[PDB]
């Protein structure tokens, strides 16, 4: 179906590729050329994940427990070449399908943006999430010299990867880009709660009260912290905090291993060894 | 009290399951709040049954909530019911999910990127009751920041670089001191039309405002306001939507595809 | 290219807004507002005025005492050397009491100063919470911010007060220091068997990730429709315009479902609040009802099994 | 900042990320600083015996004079090459023990001989040589004493932590893990081995002490935590590596060295060999490994000197 | 004196003064409790 | 040492000076007491005197 | 072939081409630094360290 | 030491300069005392003098 105000917006055109061939809707979704490509990229990737679960690490360890399902990358001994399907090659195909699905999803958003005549901030913001994924499975493995540095595709097994990569630097909290990325993540969560609270508290005021104005919003945080960023700028700030967190997270993992091999606390020895002290 | 509830169950397992029940209830609540706009859905399922089947999915709609607007501007119900509206377009193909081709001139069709709802025909009011979006000629205490170029007198050019007019005045938000619209004197008939700041690319060095949305010739058909010194919520949407249609209708190449 | 609405090209100056009038008997707002040009390029140019009531004043006094005690103990830890204070500042901290003291009050340098800093900081945070409650109440607004702040306070209390009391030891609490509290975070996970396998740690991350997801989605969405006045969210909520329709329609065409201009802030509010609610619960479960999260995950079939390509002979099993 | 790619050694299962990363240029520099000494030519078999020729040989009495002379030449290169043969001897009287270096070095021979014969769970036929620690220096470069930590005001009890220290790889962890673990026998394990609480009262602060020790262990061997652990379960020996078993014996081996060999020599050593708390310079993991996963990167020097094995 | 209240707001001053005194009173009791020689809640 | 030193109150706000002076002296007073409490030779609570 | 400059902006073409060539040059130089055979920063007289007596530069792995 | 040194007050605001000087001198005095307390030689509280 479509929203009660949606029909006047369902217009032909705005496609990047395909023209009128794929320009249609399936239920609520707009498909387009990249919806078709993205769906079958996703379909093949999901089916190979299920097949990877079906064969498992081996026959005895095979499991359909969704927590324990894991499709692992190749051994580092394979370098940047292709691996046999049951020795990490399935991970390589799924990664390619994932990249195809994510880029198609981003490009489908571009076509939707063109149909609606709105800005391209949303596909641009999603590209940062894709870029972070690309750093994890493409850029860092290539810089490290092996596809085996990618994280395994498993709900809990990719947490074991994060844990062990973190302890490859003995104390990952001292990663300066990690500290900056966490600061943006925590600040974003704080800024999101503040923004959600302010909008809700103004449009849903006290019992027997009218909806507040923009003056109330500015006055409220000026009364608390002495500064109000503004109704428009809080969305810039929220976008900046969220994208900066992902950018610095991509930096933090790409410098871990490729551009730094010692323990992360040792990186701060440049500060400790300044001749000032 | 112990950590183990049975041989296999423990407190941590009960707590996570307790969260899932709450989280499921929370999602139902949030989805119910989501469906206060644009519901019941418009579908061929409803059209073919003659309105006998309402498409709302799950969860169904919530009870109407009231927004008491300030300065006794009325009370608006979020899960309201709107009158049926006819689009100014025809389907490209008859199968469900097919798009529509706008009728007549696409810029003036009011369809697609140029489509817009009929908002309330009253101005947005400040906390004191004065109109919020007003030109700088009546917001006398408002002024351009010293370090920024004054938009007045700048040349407005369209998508193709052709001169469309000059910025006669600047419209600002009184509640939050920012520029909203540029009042452009069209150099074709001397009629002042509003240009939203979101469709304006300032060129400080040349004192030029670049409007990639529409051509210079399209400024003559920008929707106009009844009162020259205030704009209603209805007219704000009409002005912004007209420029938005240009992003898809101004040039043949903008409909795509790239290849 | 097209104006991306990231920076304000042309700023307009108006006389500084004093604020919505407060009810009778309220203190006047302090500070003469100023206009920062660079603050106006990204946001609103006006800085100030601020309201400093009785509760805010008390929070300041309690808060400074906590910060002063922390800084003094940091300076004492480097034997008053202010140069060594700057060098080691990130590494310096105020340690909680040693394990042998339990919940008793130890000497000053053996955790006594930590308890005072912990108490004074807690009081200032609670007083600041009352301040956020009263500012919203004075303006006729609802208490969503206070609820969200209370959720964050709940997690803060879980870290330093509730869980240490449950464990019967102040030594379980968080040190006051930049790197020391990161060492505590790492040691906490190590001590209790890989906090990655705490399901409420997993949920907290999902909501922390979701908060960045939602704000990126919502922030980009509002900037995308800001050309239709989408930033004026109150007006869009009360009188739905084309900005709110296109925003909702974009997400319906993208992922099959959408929120409203109002309910997206309920998704935003709950995602951020659940980050620290689940964080607090997961902390309270750790060490109290679960000793080893990885072994808890093994018990509940959550931890994956890997082929045994590497193993170590246990030297205790002899 | 370093430049990629590092030399990576995979230890665990694929996707588990149990790997060792080595900067090839940093590794090259480390190896050049940890080169072994070429073994002396083999002594001539036969000849006079030490027992019926020398007067005061109490440890190496099972050798022949040819091998004994070769041993003395080697330990001169290993310990006191600049100071020469007179560093450990009274000039003109070889049998004299009236010099502290002679008394210490005799106990050092027992240390090496006990290590090469009784601690193969750790040194595994590679063995140790006087050069493994001394590297041509009378005082081994990497030794430790009980660290008081940074200076504190007289009325402030030291925490022993929250201070940037190279002993814990520049973290704020407890900066003196040597004393409770490599000299005393404090329990290193802190992690409970049941899903639900079952009486493990170990404090979170004790985990920071184990973490500090593990930072020093990993820094001493130039490896990361995954060299011996699967970080998803640090307690679990089944998911660990064989190097964890070796490191377990090394901890007991170092305690044996410090308690039974270094500590009883404290009275003989001068004041310059003691720390502020009066304890002598002691042996840590860094003393032999000196930043490498094996001392001298696995160079085999002890097998060429039969004097370094117990009879 | 007395004119000190012509420059100091009596409302703001008393809250700041009473808050400081309460913090000071809490601080001193905490210090005495920390001191084994003056902790009055022992045997 | 100047008969015109009273003119300083024409330059700096007397109210802000008093707030700053009182706040600084209180923090200085606390800091000096805490330094002496952190010094074993001058901690009057843990020195054992009187016995 | 002036047709190229009729359809492509000379300022944007040179900015793109210059950035591309500079990026390509940086990439190729790094590709040579990756291989120790062509790593000229090791010095003209570079000689790998000699491993003797059972030395191994790297620990055994998989 | 120029005769027209008094003209510097026509360039720098006396209130800001006086606040900056007083703040700097205070922080400077605190820093020097703390540095001396950090030294064994000049810590007058821990030197045991007078006995
Ligand atoms: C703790 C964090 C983690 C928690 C766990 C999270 C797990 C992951 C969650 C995954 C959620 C997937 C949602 C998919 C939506 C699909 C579209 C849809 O129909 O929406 C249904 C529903 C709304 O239905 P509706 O639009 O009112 O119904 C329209 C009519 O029924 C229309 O009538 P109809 O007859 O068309 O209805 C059929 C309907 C039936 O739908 C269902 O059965 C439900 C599907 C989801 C279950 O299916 C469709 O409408 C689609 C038609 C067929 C097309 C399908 C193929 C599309 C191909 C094109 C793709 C191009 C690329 O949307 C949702 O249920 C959204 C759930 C959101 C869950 C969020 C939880 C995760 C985030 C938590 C953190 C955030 C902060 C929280 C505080
Ligand atoms: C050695 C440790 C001794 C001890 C020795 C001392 C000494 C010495 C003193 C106290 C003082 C106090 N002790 Mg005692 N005290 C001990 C143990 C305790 C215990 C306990 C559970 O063990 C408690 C709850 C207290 C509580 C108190 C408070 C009643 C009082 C601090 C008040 C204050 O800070 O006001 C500051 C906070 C404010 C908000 C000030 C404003 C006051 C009100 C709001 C305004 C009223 C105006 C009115 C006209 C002025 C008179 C007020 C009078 C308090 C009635 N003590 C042990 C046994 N205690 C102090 C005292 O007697 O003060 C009166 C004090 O000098
Ligand atoms: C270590 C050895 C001694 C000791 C040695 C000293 C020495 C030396 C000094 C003190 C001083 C103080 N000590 Mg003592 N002190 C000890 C132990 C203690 C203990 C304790 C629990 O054991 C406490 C609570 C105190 C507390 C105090 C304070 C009463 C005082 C610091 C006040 C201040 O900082 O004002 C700063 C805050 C302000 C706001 C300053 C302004 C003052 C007023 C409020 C402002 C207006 C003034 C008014 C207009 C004047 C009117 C006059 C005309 C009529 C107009 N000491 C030990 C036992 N202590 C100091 C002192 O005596 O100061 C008076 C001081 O020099
Ligand atoms: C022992 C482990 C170490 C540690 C080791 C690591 C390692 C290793 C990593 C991090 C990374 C991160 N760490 Mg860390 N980290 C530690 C402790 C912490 C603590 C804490 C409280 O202690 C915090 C807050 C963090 C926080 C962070 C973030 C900065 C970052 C993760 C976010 C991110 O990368 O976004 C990026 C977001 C993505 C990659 C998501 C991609 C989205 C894609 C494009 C879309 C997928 C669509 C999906 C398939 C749809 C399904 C369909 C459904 C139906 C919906 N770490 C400890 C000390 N940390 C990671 C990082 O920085 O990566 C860049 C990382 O690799
Ligand atoms: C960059 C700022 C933050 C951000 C932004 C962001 N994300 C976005 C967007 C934006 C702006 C979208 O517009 C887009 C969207 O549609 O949102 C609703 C999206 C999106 N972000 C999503 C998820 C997501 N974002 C994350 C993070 C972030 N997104 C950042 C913190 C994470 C994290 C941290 O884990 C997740 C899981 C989706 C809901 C959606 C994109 C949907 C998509 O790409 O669909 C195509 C793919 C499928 C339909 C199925 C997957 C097909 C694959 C072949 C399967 C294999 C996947 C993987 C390789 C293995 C499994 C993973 C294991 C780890 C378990
Ligand atoms: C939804 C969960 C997220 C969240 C939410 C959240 N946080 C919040 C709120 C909310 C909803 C608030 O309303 C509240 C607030 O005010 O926000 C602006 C706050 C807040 N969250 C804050 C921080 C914060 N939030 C964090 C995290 C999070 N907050 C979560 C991610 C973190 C992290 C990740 O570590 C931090 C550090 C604060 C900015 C603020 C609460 C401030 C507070 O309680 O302050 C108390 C008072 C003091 C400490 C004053 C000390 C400083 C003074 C300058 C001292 C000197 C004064 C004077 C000069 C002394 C004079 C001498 C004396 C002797 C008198
Ligand atoms: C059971 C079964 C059939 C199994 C088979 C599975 C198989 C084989 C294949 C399935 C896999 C395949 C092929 C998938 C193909 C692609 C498909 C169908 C994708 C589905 C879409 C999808 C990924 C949905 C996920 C959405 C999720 C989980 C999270 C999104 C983030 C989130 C929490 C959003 C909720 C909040 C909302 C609605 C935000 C949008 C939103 C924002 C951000 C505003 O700012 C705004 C402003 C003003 C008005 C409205 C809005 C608004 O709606
Ligand atoms: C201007 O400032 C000056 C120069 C004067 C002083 C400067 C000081 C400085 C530089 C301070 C720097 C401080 C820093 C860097 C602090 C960092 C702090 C961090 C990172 C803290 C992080 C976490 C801490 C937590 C979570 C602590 C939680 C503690 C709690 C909740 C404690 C509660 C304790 C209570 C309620 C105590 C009860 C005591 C009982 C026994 C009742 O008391 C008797
Ligand atoms: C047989 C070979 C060895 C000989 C001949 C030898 C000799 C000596 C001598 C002479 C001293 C005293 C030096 C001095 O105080 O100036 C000494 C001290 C010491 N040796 Fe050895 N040693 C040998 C092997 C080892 C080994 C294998 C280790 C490491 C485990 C070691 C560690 C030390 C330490 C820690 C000291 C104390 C520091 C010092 O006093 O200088 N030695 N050794
Ligand atoms: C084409 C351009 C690149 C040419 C060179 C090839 C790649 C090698 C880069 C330089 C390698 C090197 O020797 O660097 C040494 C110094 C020392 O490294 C650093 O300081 C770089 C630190 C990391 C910065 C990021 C590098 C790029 C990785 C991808 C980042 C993606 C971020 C956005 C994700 C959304
Ligand atoms: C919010 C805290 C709820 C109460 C938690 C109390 C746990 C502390 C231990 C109480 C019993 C102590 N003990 C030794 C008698 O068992
Ligand atoms: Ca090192
Ligand atoms: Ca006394
Ligand atoms: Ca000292
Ligand atoms: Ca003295
Ligand atoms: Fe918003
Ligand atoms: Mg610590």
């Amino acid at each position: 179906a479509m929203l009660s105000f949606e029909r006047k917006y369902r217009v032909r055109g705005g496609t990047l590729i395909g023209g009128d061939l794929f320009d249609f809707w399936v239920g609520p979704f707009y498909v387009g050329f990249f919806g078709v490509a993205g769906f079958f990229f996703a379909l093949l990737g999901v089916l190979l994940i299920v097949w990877g679960a079906t064969i498992g690490p081996n026959a005895e360890l095979q499991t359909y427990n969704i927590w324990q399902i894991s499709i692992a990358p190749p051994d580092l001994s394979y370098g940047l070449g292709m691996a046999p399907m049951t020795e990490g090659g399935l991970w390589q195909i799924i990664t390619i399908c994932a990249i195809g699905a994510f880029v198609s999803w981003a490009l489908r958003e571009v076509e939707i943006c063109r149909k609606l005549g709105i800005g391209f901030h949303i596909p641009f913001a999603f590209a940062f999430a894709i870029g972070a994924y690309l750093v994890l499975v493409v850029v860092r493995p290539i810089l490290m010299g092996a596809w085996g540095h990618g994280f395994p595709y498993g709900i809990l097994s990719h947490l074991d990867w994060v844990s062990n990569v973190g302890y490859q630097f003995l104390h990952f909290h001292y990663n300066p880009a990690h500290m900056l990325a966490i600061t943006f993540f925590f600040t974003n969560c704080l800024a999101l709660s503040m923004h959600g609270s302010l909008i809700l508290s103004v449009t849903n005021p006290q019992k027997g009260e009218e909806v507040k104005t923009s003056e109330h919003e500015n006055t409220f945080f000026r009364d608390i912290v002495g500064y109000s960023i503004g109704a428009l700028a809080i969305h810039r700030l929220g976008l900046f905090l969220a994208l900066s967190a992902v950018f610095w997270s991509a930096v933090c993992i790409v410098i871990s291993g490729p551009f730094w091999t010692r323990g992360w606390p040792e990186w701060w020895n440049w500060w400790l060894e300044l001749p000032l002290w | 009290m112990s950590a183990a509830i049975t041989e296999y169950m423990d407190v941590a397992q009960l707590t996570i399951w307790a969260f899932w029940f709450f989280f499921a209830g929370l999602i139902i609540y949030l989805r119910r709040e989501d469906k206060r706009e644009g519901y019941p859905l418009d579908s061929d399922r409803t059209e073919r049954s003659g309105g006998r089947v309402k498409v709302v999915g799950f969860p169904d709609l919530a009870e109407p909530k009231t927004f008491v607007l300030p300065h006794n501007a009325g009370t608006v119900m979020a899960p309201r019911v709107e009158a049926p509206t006819s689009i100014n377009a025809t389907p490209v193909a008859p199968f469900p999910g097919a798009p529509f081709e706008p009728n007549g001139d696409p810029m003036l069709s009011g369809f697609g990127p140029s489509a817009s709802p009929d908002r309330a025909k009253h101005c947005d009011l400040t906390f004191e009751g004065l109109p919020k979006i007003v030109p700088l000629r009546v917001a006398t205490d408002f002024s351009i920041a010293e370090r920024d170029p004054d938009p007045r007198g700048m040349t407005v050019v369209g998508l193709d670089g052709e001169v469309a007019g000059t910025v006669s005045d600047v419209w600002v938000d009184r509640s939050e001191p920012q520029i909203r619209y540029l009042e452009v004197k069209v150099a074709a008939g001397g009629k002042n039309v509003l240009l939203p700041i979101g469709f304006s690319r300032f060129d400080k060095k040349a004192r030029k405002v670049k409007v990639a949305a529409i051509k210079a010739a399209h400024f003559a058909n920008v929707p106009t306001l009844a009162k020259p010194d205030q704009i209603t919520l209805y007219e704000e949407d009409k002005v912004c939507a007209y420029y938005a249609g240009g992003k898809l209708y101004a040039t043949a190449e903008r409909a795509g595809p790239l290849l | 290219p097209e104006y991306q609405n990231i920076f304000t090209t042309v700023q307009v100056r108006a006389p500084a807004y004093p604020g919505v009038p407060l009810p009778k008997g309220s203190l006047p707002r302090i500070g003469k507002p100023i206009f920062s040009y660079w603050a106006g390029k990204i946001g609103d140019a006006q800085i100030g005025p601020i309201y400093l009531g009785f509760t805010g004043t008390l929070s300041i006094i309690f808060g400074f005492m906590a910060i002063f005690i922390i800084g003094f103990n940091m300076l004492a830890s480097v034997d008053w050397n202010i140069i060594q204070f700057v060098k080691h500042f990130f590494w310096l901290g105020l340690e909680p009491p040693a394990p042998q003291y339990g919940l008793t009050i130890p000497p000053l340098s053996e955790g006594g100063w930590w308890l005072m800093a912990g108490f004074f900081l807690t009081m200032s945070i609670l007083l600041w919470w009352v301040r956020t409650y009263k500012r919203a109440e004075a303006l006729g607004m609802s208490q969503h911010l206070s609820w969200a702040f209370a959720a964050a306070i709940f997690f803060y209390l879980s870290l330093g007060f509730i869980r240490p009391v449950m464990m019967g030891s102040w030594a379980e609490a968080v040190p006051f220091g930049i790197f020391p509290h990161l060492d505590w975070t790492a040691a906490f996970s190590i001590r209790y068997g890989n906090l990655y396998y705490n399901p409420f740690h997993m949920l907290s991350i999902a909501f922390l990730y979701g908060s960045a997801l939602l704000f990126a989605m919502h922030g980009a969405t509002i900037l995308a429709v800001s050309r239709f006045g989408g930033d004026r969210e109150i007006d869009q909520i009360t009188d739905r315009g084309t900005a709110a329709e296109r925003a909702a329609i974009f997400w319906r065409w993208t992922m099959g479902f959408n929120a409203s201009m109002e309910s997206i802030h309920r998704w935003a509010w709950w995602c951020a609040v659940l980050t620290v609610i689940t964080a607090g619960i997961g902390i309270l479960l750790t060490g109290t009802v679960v000793e080893n999260w990885y072994l808890w995950a093994i018990k509940h079939g959550v931890a994956p099994a890997y082929p045994e390509v590497v193993t170590a002979v246990d030297p205790y099993a002899t | 900042c370093e430049r990629p790619p590092p030399e990576v050694v995979q230890k665990g299962y694929r996707g588990v990320a149990m790997e060792q990363n080595y900067n090839p240029r940093l590794l090259e520099a480390s190896i050049k600083a940890n080169l072994p000494v070429e073994s002396l030519p083999a002594a001539a078999p036969g000849g006079p015996s030490v027992s019926d020729v020398y007067e005061n040989v109490q440890v190496l009495k099972d050798l022949s004079v040819a091998e004994f002379t070769r041993t003395m030449v080697a330990v001169t290169t290993w310990v006191a090459p600049k100071e020469g043969c007179n560093y450990c001897h009274v000039p003109g009287n070889w049998a004299s023990d009236d010099i502290y270096t002679k008394v210490v070095s005799r106990r050092m021979f027992e240390l090496v001989r006990a290590t090469n014969s009784n601690w193969k769970d750790h040194v595994a036929e590679t063995g140790v040589t006087c050069y493994t620690c001394h590297r041509g220096n009378p005082v081994p470069k990497y030794v430790w004493v009980t660290d008081p930590g940074p200076n504190q005001p007289s009325g402030v009890t030291p925490t022993g932590q929250n201070y940037a220290s190279s002993t814990v790889a520049y973290s704020a962890l407890p900066l003196d893990p040597y004393t409770p673990f490599l000299d005393q026998s404090n329990e290193i394990r802190v992690i409970g081995q049941t899903a639900l609480p079952a009486g493990n009262t170990t404090s979170l602060k004790q985990a920071e002490w184990t973490y500090g020790l593990m930072m020093q262990i990993s820094d001493s061997l130039g490896v990361n935590c995954t060299f011996c652990h699967n970080s998803r379960s640090f307690y679990d020996w089944k998911q660990s590596t064989p190097q964890r078993t070796t490191a377990w014996y090394a901890i007991r081996h170092v305690r044996d060295i410090n308690q039974n060999y270094i500590w009883p020599l404290n009275d003989a050593l001068p004041a310059s060999r003691k720390g502020p708390y009066g304890d002598p310079f002691k042996v840590g993991c860094m003393t032999c490994h000196q930043g490498a996963y094996k001392p001298l990167y696995g160079a085999q020097m002890a097998k060429d000197y039969p004097a370094l094995y117990e009879s | 004196m007395h004119k000190i209240w012509q420059i100091f707001d009596p409302r703001r001053t008393l809250v700041a003064l009473f808050g400081f005194l309460f913090v000071l009173g809490l601080l001193i009791h905490f210090i005495l409790l920390s001191s084994p020689a003056f902790n009055w809640l022992s045997g | 040492m100047s008969p015109d030193l009273w003119k300083i109150w024409l330059l700096v706000d007397p109210r802000r000076i008093l707030i700053a002076v009182f706040a600084f002296l209180t923090v200085l007073g606390l800091a000096i007491h805490m330094i002496l409490l952190s010094t074993a030779e001058f901690n009057w609570l843990e020195d054992g005197v009187p016995a | 072939l002036y047709k190229i400059w009729l359809a492509f902006d000379p300022r944007m073409a040179l900015i793109g081409l210059g950035a591309f060539l500079f990026a390509l040059a940086l990439f190729i130089h790094y590709m040579l630094l990756r291989s120790p055979e062509f790593d000229w920063l090791l010095g003209p007289d570079y000689a790998p360290v000699t491993l003797s007596a059972g030395m191994s530069a790297l620990p055994a792995g998989r």
